[PDB]
């Protein structure tokens, strides 16, 4: 008789409003502690939070917290609705389990990722997005206030401990396991979200530390900290106002950097006024709700709830698996993985399956790093050398093997279908070296081991066909790059006649520090007249060169598109390409200066 | 004594006296009540108020708040007694008959106006251009309308409405700026982003070519000073924001741009009058104020129309007030003084009368 047929019981007297347990059965147990779903005969759907086997009474105290909040502050729609302590069947045993209503929907991380995604795709607008965010913050801060009335501090508010209800669109806080009473030392905490004071010294937990958590939880979701594991929400935002606070993709579109702000706004003031300040200077839950950010951009409560119902009944944006940027730390981490394979090859304990799988992810990481910035060319060449050294150890060392390596061939063949740029030259060379190493392994294992099967033989020729298509493509692009170098050098020669005169004139115009001002036309009139006069002087200084500069950019812009913005094998090409880009910016800014300032 | 002309928009209300070159009062169509003020004062005291727009997509939806805007317009902006001046109001194309009666009833019963007329907004912008035949693309804060007009009369079967206008562009600009690390989010910040939009955006004649330029170099970047002194720099956002007018997909809309919406309105008209509509495409409202929009509409409509036809776009310099100027012209005409609905006519026939006279 399986566990799905066994009954449940009560450990204490349950709470008033608790259901009858007769008929209830376990349906599944999900993914930490183990949570099982209890299907009732009616199907209300309950959650049973089973105790850890380590058994420090964290679970019984959690019940007593819920109990106490209900008696002192009342129930609250955005807080879990708990019924008591049950005994439930799990893993050939009965265990104690905290019994409560299922919040049927998604966790806060999944909801906010999905909300942000529908906004970027254009399914909802900015009013709706930021309205809904502010709506959530009001609910969470209302709950931290509700707990403060009971004299309970939560201590572990974070994305996993908030769950959204699909039916109502309401966020619900759960997981009081690490709760303390006010001014007692906290039972535990999560380090990425923790407020600085929380857990250190005489003064322990307060409502202030809860308010902090509520914000670090929102910041996490809003900025998308999951995409960048090297930062943690309780450090708040970094400001970059002199340079770009963003990265550019292939096509000139900026991309938000998680944790980086380019200007102070109500939103950045919210983060700084709470996360960037001590407990006594930090607002409590009701003051935080008065903040500019939460006071100003709000939408109707039913409007927000509606948007959240719609997000939750739609498709969940999946967790991004390898969109992580290639930083010196991550690239260091990947080198340490290769260093263990070389370490195990020396000791004759090299898993051949996993080194070829991991080498393929190294290739993708390196191609990714070349497209973006992030790491200097010396850290790349050292990584590249470490790959080549690892291919060196395989050849030197010496149909399950086919299934490991086919994914690698398919990825490369998908890459052979695409339209390439010059930044693909190094990418394709490396890919050729991979296919060659795959070919050598398979053929070599048939010498002293298992003979070649029909699948292997056909695979060898699929690798061989790809190697040649790769060679032809790699050879066309090297020819095209030589045309591009010559075209580059000619364009530079033309610039001689005007470059320095134009660079100087525009440097002087830029030192006046031109800028569109906020305000009325009357208020900005003197300012606008001053710029136009400066702009008129600059265009008079370069009059003789105006046709040259206009014709120069008709040629240079299409060439700069072709040479791209990423690293290239040829380092002289890159230094030259940047000199064209700088000359192009001078010419094109002067070609538009009248339109922009007069 | 001078007539009053008021043009009620989704974003802005424009008010003045018949005979003036421009309206004397321009303020936001916003009412704010406790958690009661109108216009800029409602915005300044937003912290203790819940702000609402009584006009949505050109059409009146909150009559209580609309009554407040008119009371504000007369008593605070124009500082006049509505019992002593006749009043010209404006309305959107395809305004429900029920709304027209409610408008009439409020002027006569709440404000005691001696007389009133109501006019279709697009038709006033065509009168303002010196025309009685033409097609109008009116685009404001809440709505865009292509209105073909023949010899004075709008052709309601060929009118198209597009819920894509300035408010949606301001909102889109707020989104795309967050990629540069700029998080504008409050209604105060929304107004600042509207300022940026109005001063930095333009329509590219060739979008893909400007995108290329913006990616190749930094020569389209341009900086803006916020009211607190902070400075931001923006790039392809400048021309990408108003491109949404031609590519509604940028706003998540599965819909035709203004160029193609205009084409379709012309095509719903009789073949015999199309040539004239094509040669008298007039443009109206603040959302048609983008540098480069007139040339783009010329390019884009010439692409869809027969090669025989001559496509001529008219784009008056001060066209955010074209509707109001039309009304000032019309009320000021001597021939028009017969057209007003009088207080006597309303006291004798009730709100229903409006449909007979307008
Ligand atoms: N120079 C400009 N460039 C771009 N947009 C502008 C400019 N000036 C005003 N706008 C925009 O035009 C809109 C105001 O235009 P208008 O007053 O004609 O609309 P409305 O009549 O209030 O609303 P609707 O016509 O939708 O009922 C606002 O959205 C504003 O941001
Ligand atoms: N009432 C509930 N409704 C829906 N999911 C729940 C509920 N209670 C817990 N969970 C889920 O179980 C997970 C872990 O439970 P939690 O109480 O946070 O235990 P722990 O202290 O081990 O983190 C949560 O992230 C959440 O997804
Ligand atoms: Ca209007
Ligand atoms: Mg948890």
């Amino acid at each position: 008789k399986p566990q799905t047929e066994l009954p449940l019981g009560w450990k204490g007297k349950p709470l008033s409003g608790a259901p009858d347990l007769e008929g209830m059965r376990v349906a599944e147990t999900d993914k930490e502690s183990h949570i099982s779903i209890i299907e009732t005969k009616d199907k209300q759907r309950l959650v049973a939070k089973i105790e850890r086997s380590i058994a420090e009474g964290h679970l019984f105290a959690e019940l007593e917290a819920y109990k106490h909040i209900y008696k002192t502050a009342g129930k609250h729609p955005n807080l879990a609705n708990v019924h008591g302590m049950a005994v439930v069947p799990y893993g050939n045993r009965y265990y104690y389990a905290l019994l409560m209503d299922e919040v049927d929907g998604w966790r806060c991380s999944d909801t906010l990722r999905s909300l942000a995604d529908s906004w970027k795709q254009g399914k909802i607008n900015s009013e709706a997005y930021w309205g809904t965010i502010k709506f959530i913050a009001h609910r969470l801060l209302d709950v931290t206030n509700h707990l403060a009335k009971a004299g309970i501090v939560h201590n572990d508010i974070k994305p996993g401990n908030v769950v959204f209800d699909r039916a109502s669109g309401e966020p619900v806080v759960i997981d009081l396991g690490l709760h303390s009473r006010s001014g007692e030392q906290p039972k535990g905490f999560t380090e990425s979200f923790k407020a600085p004071e929380l857990g250190v010294g005489n003064l322990g937990a307060s409502e202030k530390s809860d308010v902090f958590l509520v914000v670090s939880t929102l910041l996490h979701g809003i900025e998308g900290f999951e995409k960048d594991p090297e930062i943690k929400p309780n450090q708040g935002l970094r400001f970059i106002t002199s340079e770009p606070a963003h990265v550019m993709d292939e096509n000139g579109y900026p991309i938000h950097r998680p944790g980086i702000a380019g200007v102070e706004t109500a939103y950045t003031r919210f983060i700084t006024d709470i996360l960037g300040v001590s407990a006594d200077s930090r607002p409590d839950s009701n003051e935080a709700r008065l903040h500019e950010f939460l006071s100003d951009g709000t939408i109707d409560e039913e409007s927000a709830k509606q948007i959240l119902k719609d997000t939750l009944t739609g498709e969940m944006s999946p967790l991004p698996t390898d969109v992580r940027r290639i930083t010196p730390y991550y690239l260091r981490e990947l080198s340490d993985l290769l260093r263990t394979h070389l370490s195990s090859a020396a000791t004759k304990q090299l898993d051949m399956g996993v080194v070829l799988s991991d080498l393929d992810t190294m290739l993708v990481a390196l191609d990714k790093a070349e497209r973006e910035g992030g790491v200097d060319k010396d850290q790349l060449k050292s990584f590249n050398s470490l790959i080549l050294k690892t291919y060196s150890v395989i050849g030197a060392y010496i149909n399950f093997m086919l299934s490991i390596v086919e994914p690698s061939l398919q990825r490369i063949q998908k890459h052979l279908d695409q339209t390439h740029s010059f930044s693909d030259i190094g990418s394709l060379m490396r890919a050729h070296k991979h296919l060659e190493t795959l070919l050598e392994v398979l053929v070599t294992l048939s010498q002293q081991g298992q003979p070649v099967s029909s699948e292997t033989y056909s695979f060898l020729n699929r690798l061989a066909e790809a190697k040649v298509t790769l060679s032809q493509q790699l050879n066309t692009l090297q020819q095209q790059q030589e045309s591009a170098k010559a075209q580059l050098s000619i364009l530079i020669n033309r610039s001689g006649s005007w470059a320095d005169v134009a660079r100087q004139s525009l440097q002087r115009f830029d030192s006046t520090r031109p800028v569109v001002k906020f305000g009325t036309e009357q208020y900005t009139a003197i300012h606008r007249q001053m710029m136009a006069a400066h702009a008129a002087i600059t265009l008079q200084e370069v009059s003789e060169f105006t046709d040259d500069m206009r014709n120069f950019t008709a040629d240079s812009i299409p060439l700069l598109i072709q040479l791209g913005r990423s690293s290239l094998m040829d380092e002289h090409l890159v230094e030259q390409r940047e000199k064209l880009r700088e000359l192009t910016t001078i010419a094109e800014r002067l070609n538009r200066l009248e339109r922009e300032w007069m | 004594v001078a007539a009053l002309v008021v043009d009620n928009g989704s974003g802005m209300c424009k008010a003045g006296f018949a005979g003036d070159d421009a309206p004397r009062a321009v303020f936001p169509s916003i009412v704010g009540r406790p958690r009661s003020y109108v216009g800029d004062e409602a915005q300044s005291k937003r912290g203790i108020l819940t702000l609402k727009y009584p006009i949505e997509h050109g059409i009146i939806t909150n009559w209580d708040d609309m009554e407040k805007i008119w009371h504000h317009t007369f008593y605070n902006e124009l500082r006049v007694a509505p019992e002593e001046h006749p009043v010209l109001l404006t309305e959107a194309p395809l305004n429900p008959k029920a709304n027209r009666e409610k408008m009439t009833q409020i002027m006569f019963e709440t404000f005691n106006s001696p007389a009133m007329h109501v006019a279709i907004q697009a038709v006033l912008s065509l009168y303002a251009s010196g025309r009685t035949t033409g097609i109008v693309l009116d685009s404001g804060d809440g709505v865009s309308h292509t209105v073909p007009i023949y010899e004075g009369y709008a052709l309601p079967h060929a009118i198209l409405r597009l819920d894509l206008a300035g408010r949606d562009l301001t909102d889109y600009l707020m989104k795309i700026l967050t990629e540069r690390g700029y998080s504008f989010t409050t209604t105060a910040e929304r107004e600042i982003v509207r300022d940026i939009k109005e001063k930095l955006c333009y329509v590219a004649l060739d979008f893909e070519q400007e995108m290329a330029t913006a990616a190749a170099s930094t020569s389209l970047e341009k900086s803006y000073e916020l009211p607190d002194g902070q400075v931001i720099a923006i790039g392809n956002e400048r021309f990408r924001c108003p491109e949404a007018l031609f590519q509604p997909s940028f706003l998540g809309m599965e819909s035709c741009g203004i160029h193609e919406t205009v084409y379709n309105s012309i095509m719903k008209c009789d073949v015999d009058i199309r040539k004239d509509l094509y040669a008298n495409t007039v443009m109206s409202g603040g959302t048609t104020m983008y540098p480069g929009i007139a040339d783009r509409m010329q390019k884009e409509i010439t692409a869809l129309a027969p090669s025989t036809i001559k496509t001529k776009i008219i784009a008056p310099p001060e066209r955010k007030y074209s509707v109001w100027i039309g009304g000032s012209i019309l009320a000021s005409l001597s021939t028009f003084q017969q057209m007003w609905i009088s207080k006597e006519e309303y006291d004798e026939s009730g709100p229903g009368i409006v449909h007979r006279k307008c």
